[PDB]
């Protein structure tokens, strides 16, 4: 979908200034599960901020599905992200005074849409994720993995195109993380939607198909999987990270 | 329950004491209200509160003791009659759970009884073609083939009779019919029933019945005698089986003795065990080992004792002690 | 979805967590309404003292409104910072910035105005109990009547509406700024800081023990010492929390090896890292607690001070200085069926040299030691002592004077007569008073001389420093009787109020210090409740911050009955340290200057400390009930 | 639930109100305590009492409502966590009774397992005699009596096989084994099984199989074919039965056509019903009417469709519609 | 030590019942290094859960060291499972505010072992796993291959009866995995400690002495090894996996 061309972020508080982003070139296609790995100090959070266009971009040309991110205003940018983009965060952000159905239907209740389509979307999503049986409970009485799965289900209800995602393994153990990654991989194949994980855990990135290693900027040095068995690829990822 | 009562009602005594303290303080801080009268009234009300607490405790801590003695005992009526509304809800919960238990148990038992009835109906539907085969086959001319076929048919019929009596042994008590039984015709019928086995095995029979009449049920006693004779014939080869009945004391005793291989002394106490089979020979593997158990279990309601005396390599003696005539009067009375 | 329903559900959720906030608001409104109703009461003028009576309540009200208005503003900025993960979510969903403000500023006005409206209704029921409490400490037998006094309603409404406007301004400023969209090892510096803090506190404690002992004796040298003590103690207390707890924590940790049980694991992880983060709040709490306890204890001692000192100030039950007035009063007593015992005594005013009898320092001048004004009385007048020639005995106790003016044993006293000097020696110091305070200047004692010596000293009678009346005309009374009518007679004797009575100088002091006790006690109660609520609102965050630790700890076999048993000690250490520091501050403050108001301690101080500890302990007990809920849901 | 709370704790309010009334009445008469300064005390006590009652209502009338919510509908876990000792006792008694119900269910399951074991025991004890009888029968020289004996033996064997398949169809889903099957050897084996009946009734088979391969479960398909052939032979006399297999598009099929009496069109749709019997002929009483039901039910998981074209006086056509090969990939893989 | 008699487990939400344990019976003598492996949707994880006290049982009886665990109340069960049954988890489960000498010594603080013998036991345990040089290094300063040996050392000090390991070598490279397995084997050999391991890695199961192939809640054969080479047993396990 998008293209990265000399992606740079400006700074300059007081006198000291850092060049965190030194030009980024990324080419990805529909129906991919690209992961952007790396090492601490490379501004991965700033990479998300620039990629998501939450912060005002300094330089570089990026075209989200044929539309430049410098070609629209603030309100236009907000409308574009709310109509074309979805988010999943590290710490689940679910209101504790709502239910597992209203939490998922909240983003689609501020769009003036009839009840039948919303009900159909909720049914299909909760059936494909496995939380439909818990359709009217509260987030104060469900386990750790189901809360993250509900947070992921929020971003899949308004038919987006790119699913941005911070580390979805920070506060999860092995079983919950494996189940969530398997569910995300299953959801990727059904409807075309790119997922861009940015994690520092090889286990969570071993379910991907395209890993990028960033030390200070444009580095590439990427693997491509292809026909591996999720184990040799895991060892290759660990080896190529250990070399750096 | 005193500690429990005073730990559940620890929020009302505190309110009473706080009210008393508030009254005393407001009386103290005013010049227009004498303190002594208020002190006296506080004292009197404290004593009356003590008495009231005693009465309310004695009245209130009963139904929960009744339900706690209900939970683990053998009396459903342990729970007392509720009087206050906060007990009727617990009573309704217990009643509903008991009703669900009873309904589920009754439905399950009814379903299993219907299944057993259908199973015995299938047993009858299987046993009928055996009788049809017997009727068709009782026209043979070759002696050896007829003997072999009759032996196999008799074995199958004996197995079916054993299974039917296994089914009916759970309700034999509802099948008991006390009447005097002529031993000689019954023994002759049993001998005629096992003619093919004796013909094939060359087994003879000698009848010496000092006692001719006994008091028992015809069908179950005949089944027991048939089981004993079948076991004696199966465990004996080319030997004479002695059937003797004599009156010892006030009870009639029937003795069945064969000159077969006998029973191992180590296995003598275990012959009446359910499903027991002889481990010495592999020919006894096909034996069900359940006819003796059925006969012994069915003999108890008939007041007939089964005594066994066996010697290894010499023979086995089975004794059936018929009850006294007056011992059935108590059974007839009930 | 149904913004109204969302607001209502959020209001019902808020009412469950912050109930101590609602209680504090209602209590504060009740007290303010009660004081404003009491101030305008026309029956408040029955209290007579140096303080007018209706101008101290006006000061208490203004002092109380600040204590309330700081707590409200600090709580309302602790609260809003826990609603950020919701603000960011609402902004990324699609909502504007002028709709989140209306959502979260209509679920709070309801609570605030409901608490305010309930507080006024419960501030009218207790308006008469405050009157009746006041008219029992400062003895008055007037009548209190229940009424409304509409004048208080306007003041309360205006004050709390202003505070609410301030809260709205602060919330709106927060929302637009922190909005965006974005959802160890010890050093050498810490050791030095901790050592410096402890040393400063100890030096501040040590210096106060001198003050009014021998030194610093100058009407301006004292102020420098006081400023040094206060500054040193405050700075040391502030540095005690930043660095001086980490040092002792490190010692205790690297004094165990590796064997740590559950209690110490839970304990030495909060007060090594989070007590440092709160240094400007705990300091304020401890210093203000110490101030309140010390002031209340001194004001209480001043009662028995009043009784004894007012008995001492006038030796007889009455004091007279005009013969006509005294004779008129005794004639009026004669027909009143009251038999009075009367006895007068002349007094001689002269200066003597007593410089050699002080064992302290020359800096204790209070006048020239060789020209000190003393009083000389005969020996036949005294019915208890019979001294000989060349001997003298002192009189009076004045617990202040002994601590300030140390008196040696027998020395030399030079009689500073016009042309002669007779030396004597000091026999001893007596315990009773014999002459009124007016003749003996401020508190200077009086001497006793022999009849033979008096027979010449009175003949000399140098008229250079003599006062108007060299006599002590003073009328006593009979055995225990009705002194009130006698007081009324005395009051109508002197229309110029130039004479003194025993039971009217023992009432102004009682009234003044009773008013002081009333005001200080109510302000202390309000501050206690405020500090308790503020300290309870931080353990919430400290608890959902330690939730992960409990989760891991429950997969290793530890059960809730052990985690709670370990939390019960962390919640003791988090609540006991400021209390102990405040108690030490109060003890070392009261003891320094208790010999300026009264003559007895260890009686009121213990009771005040126990009451403060009990209420603080209630507010400390109410947090384990929340830690239990947090632990229960972390399986 | 205000009334329940007021009535249940109705004797505690009376004490406080009695104390207030007594204090007011005494202060009325005594000329030493003012009356205008005691209404204040009563007023303060009344507010404290009312607030205490309101705060005590909601902490107590919760568990007895949660029990009613739990009572009948659902959510076995709906009962709240008990706090007071009385709640703890009620909850523990309820939990114990529910555990007893679970134990009773476990005992029922154990009894069912024992009954199934005994049924299988009787099954093998019955299947051995049929093999023994077959071995003995395969020596006869006579023609007509041997034919009659073989007819009866085949009837018994087919009935026992039908009963075995009826018992096994409860767990057939765990016994499925699908592979390529040669139609001709299976049909030959089934015909050889029905040799006696076909010889007695003079019925031959015209085997013309264009399609020689099928994809299904060999055992159950063979059972279905045998049952269909047996029914066609029984319902036909001195007629030829045609068997043809053809490739219909991508699906394999097998046809069995007989020239017998056929089935009445008013009874054709009900032939596959469990226990359905035609009352036109008295000979249909011996027919159990359950082999066709088993055949159709076993054809359901194998994706085999049965279409019937029966005309009275002409014959009946039974067709098995085998599925496509790729339709088994969703069964083998999952 | 372990002995199970026809265990059975049904996982149901009171509306749909699907049994996953169908009469498992196992027999482990004291001091052998066994493993459980096979399939991915089988009940091997639930089998390990039900063998220990982390999960309950529906139908069956299990005996450990003669004592019976099925008929126990939660208090007694928890006390017994604390006093024995060392656990090695998939994830580290390490507290980040303590050292290595305190993480593996905190559980031993409810037995009152004074200080000197406790230090001696810690030295004994740490001299065999090679972590005695890390007594004062926080967990956030050592590599990921040693934060698992720390957990093993924690699980070995109190000398339990049966040690339940649930996929330890799941997130490690080949070198650290081999080193940890060798250390575990040496610990098993020196002091007789039964170890039950669930693994998907044939190399991990190679070091064992017996293997059990749980397939759809059944037995499906059982290897025994014995006096056989490690490599040859590895190809034998590979062939058995190829069959399944
Ligand atoms: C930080 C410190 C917290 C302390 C909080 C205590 C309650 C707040 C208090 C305000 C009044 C405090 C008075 C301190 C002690 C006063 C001692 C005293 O007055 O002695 C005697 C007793 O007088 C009294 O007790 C006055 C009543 C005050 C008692 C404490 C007040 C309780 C306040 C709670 C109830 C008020 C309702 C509003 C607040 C809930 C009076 O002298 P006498 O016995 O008549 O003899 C006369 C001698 N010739
Ligand atoms: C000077 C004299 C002035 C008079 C002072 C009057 C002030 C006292 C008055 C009213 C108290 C208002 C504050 C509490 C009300 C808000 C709490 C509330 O209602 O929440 C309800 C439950 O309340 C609670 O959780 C705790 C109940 C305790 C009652 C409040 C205790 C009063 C304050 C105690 C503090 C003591 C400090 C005293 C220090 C001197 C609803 O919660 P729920 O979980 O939904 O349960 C539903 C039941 N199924
Ligand atoms: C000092 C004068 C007091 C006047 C009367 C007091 C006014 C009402 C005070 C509080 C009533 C009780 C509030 C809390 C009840 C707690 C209920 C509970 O324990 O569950
Ligand atoms: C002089 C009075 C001292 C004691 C005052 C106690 C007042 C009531 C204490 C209990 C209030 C809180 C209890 C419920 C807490 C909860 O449910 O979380």
């Amino acid at each position: 979908i998008l293209e990265a061309n000399k992606i740079r972020k400006s700074y300059g508080n007081k006198l000291n200034k850092q060049e965190v982003l030194k030009g980024i070139d990324i080419h990805i296609e529909k129906g991919e599960f690209v992961s952007i790995m790396g090492a601490s100090g490379s501004g991965k959070t700033t990479l998300l901020n620039v990629l998501s266009s939450i912060d005002q971009v300094s330089h570089g040309t990026i075209h989200i599905n044929g539309n430049d991110m410098t070609a629209m205003k603030e309100k236009q940018l907000a409308e574009f992200r709310k109509q074309h983009l979805g988010f999943i965060f590290q710490d689940y952000n679910l209101l504790d005074t709502l239910t597992v159905k209203e939490n998922i239907l909240l983003p689609l209740s501020i769009t003036k849409l009839s009840k039948k389509e919303a009900n159909r979307k909720f049914e299909e999503v909760a059936k494909e994720l496995g939380i439909y049986e818990l359709r009217d409970k509260y987030p104060n009485e469900i386990s750790g993995g189901q809360k993250q799965r509900t947070s992921a289900g929020r971003a899949f209800i308004h038919d987006p195109s790119i699913i941005f995602a911070d580390e979805p393994t920070g506060a999860l153990d092995s079983k919950s993380a494996s189940d969530l990654l398997n569910k995300l991989s299953q959801l990727n194949q059904k409807r075309n939607a790119t997922i861009i994980m940015v994690t520092h855990d090889p286990v969570a990135a071993s379910y991907c198909g395209r890993v990028i290693f960033i030390k200070d900027g444009q580095m590439y040095t990427q693997l491509n999987k292809g026909g591996q068995d999720r184990q040799t690829f895991f060892q290759d990822i660990m080896k190529t990270q250990g070399v750096l | 329950m005193i500690k429990a009562f005073l730990i559940e009602r620890r929020s009302w005594i505190a309110a009473f004491l706080f009210q008393q303290a508030l009254m005393l303080f407001i009386a103290f801080v005013d010049p227009s209200i004498s303190f002594g009268n208020v002190l006296y009234m506080v004292y009197l009300c404290i004593l009356f509160f003590i008495i009231f607490l005693w009465f309310r405790y004695r009245k209130e801590t009963a139904f929960y003791k009744s339900l706690k003695t209900w939970e683990n005992n053998l009396d459903v009526t342990a729970i007392n009659e509720p009087e206050t509304p906060f007990e009727a809800m617990v009573e309704r919960s217990i009643a509903g759970q008991t009703e669900h238990l009873k309904q589920t148990a009754a439905r399950h038992r009814l379903a299993l009884e219907n299944e057993k009835d259908e199973l015995m109906a299938w047993i009858h539907e299987v046993k009928t073609p055996l009788t049809a085969m017997h009727l068709i086959i009782d026209r043979m001319e070759e002696k050896a083939l007829k003997s072999q076929l009759s032996y196999e048919w008799l074995r199958i019929h004996l197995l079916l009779d054993q299974q039917l009596h296994q089914k009916r042994i759970s309700f034999i008590e509802n099948d008991l019919s006390v009447e005097f039984i002529q031993l000689q015709p019954l023994i002759f019928k049993e001998i005629k029933d096992l003619q093919s086995w004796c013909i094939q095995k060359g087994i003879g029979f000698d009848i010496q019945l000092e006692a001719k009449e006994v008091l028992s049920d015809a069908k179950w006693l005949a089944f027991i005698i048939r089981q004993l004779l079948t076991n004696a014939v199966k465990y004996s080869e080319a030997s004479e089986i002695e059937i003797k009945s004599f009156q010892k004391g006030e009870q009639t005793q029937l003795q069945v003795k064969d000159c077969g291989r006998g029973i191992d002394p180590k296995d003598v106490p275990r012959i009446f065990d359910k499903g027991f089979t002889s481990t010495t020979d592999h020919h006894d593997q096909a034996s069900t080992g359940m006819g003796l158990y059925l006969a012994k279990k069915a003999a108890a309601p008939l007041l007939i004792h089964i005594d066994v005396e066996s010697e290894f390599g010499a023979g086995t003696v089975f004794t059936l002690t018929f009850p006294i005539r007056n011992q059935f009067e108590h059974v007839i009375s009930v | 979805m149904n913004i109204n329903q969302l607001i209502l559900r959020n209001l019902k959720k808020n009412l469950r967590n912050y109930y101590l906030y609602v209680f504090a608001l209602i209590f504060s409104v009740a007290l303010y309404f009660a004081f404003v109703t009491l101030q305008y009461d026309p029956a408040i003028n029955e209290v007579k003292a140096s303080i007018k009576g209706a101008a101290a309540i006006k000061t208490a009200s203004i002092l109380l409104v600040a204590v309330v208005a700081i707590f409200i503003l600090y709580a309302n900025t602790i609260f809003i910072k826990r609603r950020s993960k919701e603000i960011g979510l609402f902004q990324l969903i699609g909502m504007t910035k002028h709709k989140i403000f209306r959502i979260l500023s209509a679920e709070n006005v309801m609570l605030y105005f409901g608490s305010l409206a309930i507080g006024v209704a419960a501030g009218f029921s207790i308006s008469k109990l405050v009157l009746m409490i006041l008219f029992k400490i400062v003895d008055v037998k007037a009548d209190a009547k229940l009424h409304f006094s509409e004048q208080a309603l306007v003041q309360t409404v205006i004050v709390f509406c202003g505070i609410y406007l301030l809260i709205m301004i602060m919330n709106y400023t927060f929302i637009k700024k922190q909005s965006i969209l974005s959802l160890k090892k010890i050093s050498f510096f810490q050791m030095l800081i901790g050592a410096l803090g402890i040393v400063l506190i100890l030096t501040g404690y040590y210096v106060s023990s001198e003050l009014f002992g021998g030194k610093f004796k100058t009407i301006n040298e004292l102020f420098v010492a006081m400023s040094f003590i206060l500054g040193s103690v405050i700075i040391g207390t502030f540095l005690f929390y930043k660095g001086s707890v980490t040092f002792i924590s490190n010692i205790i940790r690297k004094s165990k090896g590796g064997y740590l049980n559950i209690s110490e694991v839970l304990s030495l992880s909060s007060i090594m890292f989070r007590m440092k983060s709160n240094a400007l709040l705990l300091t304020i709490i401890t210093t203000v607690s110490a101030l309140a306890i010390g002031l209340l204890s001194l004001a209480y001692i001043s009662y028995y001070s009043s009784e004894k000192t007012a008995e001492q100030n006038v030796a007889a039950d009455f004091s007279f200085m005009n013969e006509k007035d005294a004779k008129l009063f005794e004639n009026k007593l004669r027909e009143s069926n009251i038999s009075f015992v009367k006895k007068a005594t002349p007094v001689l005013q002269a200066n003597v040299d007593i410089a050699n009898i002080m064992d302290g320092t020359p800096k204790e001048m209070q006048g020239d030691p060789g020209n000190m004004q003393l009083a000389v009385v005969s020996d036949k007048d005294v019915k208890g002592v019979d001294v000989a020639a060349g001997e003298a005995v002192f009189s009076g106790y004045t617990d202040l004077l002994q601590k300030i003016m140390v008196f040696k044993d027998s020395g030399v006293i030079k009689v500073k007569s016009k042309h002669e000097t007779q030396p004597l020696k000091y026999k001893g110091l007596r315990e009773e008073f014999l002459v009124s305070y007016t003749f003996t200047s401020g508190g200077m004692p009086a001497v006793i001389v022999d009849d033979s010596l008096f027979k010449q000293l009175d003949k000399d009678k140098d008229p250079r420093i003599q006062l108007a009346q060299s006599t002590f005309i003073g009328v006593n009374v009979k055995h225990d009787d009705q002194m009130e009518k006698a007081n009324e007679l005395f009051q109508q004797v002197n229309k110029k109020n130039e004479h003194l009575s025993r039971l009217d100088t023992s009432a102004a002091q009682k009234s003044l210090f009773g008013m002081v006790m009333f005001i200080v006690g109510f302000l202390g109660l309000t501050f206690l409740i405020t500090s308790g609520c503020i300290l309870y609102f931080k353990q919430m965050g400290e608890s959902e911050d330690e939730k992960p630790s409990y989760t891991i700890l429950r997969k290793l076999g530890f059960t809730q009955g052990d985690l709670i048993k370990g939390i019960r000690i962390k919640q003791m250490y988090n609540f006991g340290i400021p209390l102990v520091v405040g108690l030490f501050h109060s003890y070392f403050a009261v003891q320094s200057g208790w010999f300026l108001f009264g003559s007895e301690v260890w009686a009121p101080m213990i009771m005040v400390m126990v009451l403060y500890t009990a209420l603080y302990s209630i507010f400390g007990f109410l947090s384990v009930l929340y830690y239990k809920k947090v632990i229960k849901s972390s399986l």
